[PDB]
């Protein structure tokens, strides 16, 4: 099973992450089944 | 989930992934009921001694 928690919080500080409690509430309860060792994060470009 | 108790309104704000609650002793106090995804308290039944 692979949990996926989220939370969103609205913030107004520039650069660093901000000092603060916030509760990540369980979001989906995945059943996969799979092996997982490495992971990789997607971005979006902006063409002009 | 097996049990004996009373099943009793409540005013409890459940979270939406919250099903059920859990006393000291660990057994349930409350519950999300199927079908109806209600939110029905679980209250033991009277006893004491004679
Ligand atoms: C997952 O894969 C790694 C190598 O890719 C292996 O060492 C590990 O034992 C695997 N785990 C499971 C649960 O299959
Ligand atoms: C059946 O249960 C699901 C969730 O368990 C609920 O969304 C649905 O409304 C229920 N349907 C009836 C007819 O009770």
């Amino acid at each position: 099973y692979f949990k996926i928690y989220s939370k969103h919080t609205p913030i107004n500080l520039v650069r660093d992450l901000p000092q603060g409690f916030s509760a990540l509430e369980p979001l989906v309860d995945l059943p996969i089944g799979i092996n997982i060792t490495r992971f990789q994060t997607l971005l979006a470009l902006h063409r002009s | 989930l097996t049990g004996t108790g009373v099943l009793t309104e409540s005013n409890k704000k459940f979270l939406p992934f919250q099903q059920f609650g859990r006393d000291i002793a660990d057994t349930t106090d409350a519950v999300r009921d199927p079908q109806t995804l209600e939110i029905l308290d679980i209250t033991p039944c009277s006893f004491g001694g004679v």
